């Protein structure tokens, strides 16, 4: 699991409502967040899948 | 008559805000996926033409993958005289800023739910604390009108006050206005983009900005930032009759 995936989520100052994934390492959960559609960081995924093939 | 809805505004002294009178911002878009969920706002400024923000339109270039609902008050359960239209084109303004034009597969139709908003002056310059509208099915944040057409009416604020070290900092640009209550509660959010910042000038209503950025949402000191829109009308102007 890459360093990205302790991370936090970052909406972003944008204000597009994307629906995306962070993984949630106190959890140990990918949970949905909102990407604003620009800048942000890589624990952003598209997919549930994506999220836990990657920092799960 | 663009700019001027068959339904008389609420005016409202999104985040915030009350909900808005149907069909009373007629100009009002939802920009959609095919599968059919609100992720963007939109601006019908003419019947072929919706004016929007190109972060909107980042992941795909297919301007079949966009869909344009009019006449709508209900994120969700679309009124049944509801109008669901493809985009054609899809057009970036050239420069890269946040505003892009979609071309609509079929022209709409002008009802008394659906009128278009009307264009600014080239250059114009809303004057500072100008009393303008925001309306948008962005997040609420805990505030109610979750899942309908919601209002603002926030005052317009000059960049050179905007971009104080207090507020944004030297962030917001020549081609940006900004706008919203310095203590915060009240503002467009992540669901808003590409929302009609509308300004009554005449006896009108005329489109002045369009939902771009913020720091964060509802913030106080933290004004929202809108493309402006009167850099970008010769651009629109000449995309609208060459397209």
């Amino acid at each position: 699991r890459p360093d990205f995936c302790e991370l936090p989520a970052d909406t972003g100052p944008c204000r597009v409502r994307f629906p995306s994934f962070y993984y949630n390492p106190d959890e140990k959960k990918c949970l949905e967040f909102i990407y604003g559609g620009c800048e942000g960081n890589a624990n952003n995924f598209i997919t549930k899948e994506e999220c836990e093939s990657t920092c799960a | 008559d663009c700019g001027k809805p068959q339904v008389e505004p609420k005016k409202c002294p999104v985040v915030g805000g009350c909900v808005a009178h149907p069909h009373s911002w007629p100009w009002q878009v939802s920009l959609r996926t095919r599968f059919g969920m609100h992720f963007c706002g939109g601006t019908l400024i003419s019947p072929e033409w919706v004016l929007t923000a190109a972060h909107c339109l980042e992941k795909s270039p297919r301007p079949s993958s966009y869909k344009v609902i009019l006449g709508a008050h209900q994120e969700v359960n679309l009124e049944p005289h509801v109008q669901e239209i493809e985009v054609s084109r899809l057009f970036l303004e050239p420069t890269r800023k946040d505003i892009a034009l979609l071309k609509l597969s079929s022209p709409a139709v002008i009802t008394d739910k659906v009128i278009p908003a009307c264009l600014p002056s080239p250059n114009y310059v809303v004057a500072d604390r100008t009393e303008c509208f925001i309306t948008g099915w962005g997040e609420t944040q805990g505030t109610f009108g979750a899942g309908l057409l919601k209002e603002a009416q926030l005052p317009v604020i000059e960049n050179k006050v905007c971009n104080r070290y207090e507020f944004l900092n030297g962030r917001v640009q020549s081609t940006e206005l900004c706008a919203g209550h310095l203590a915060g509660g009240t503002d467009s959010c992540q669901g808003d983009s590409g929302g009609p910042l509308v300004c009554f000038e005449k006896d009108k209503y005329i489109l002045q900005g369009v939902t771009s950025w913020g720091l964060g949402c509802a913030r106080p000191n933290k004004p929202g930032v809108y493309v402006r829109v009167s850099r970008f009308v010769t651009w629109i102007e000449g995309v609208m009759r060459n397209n």
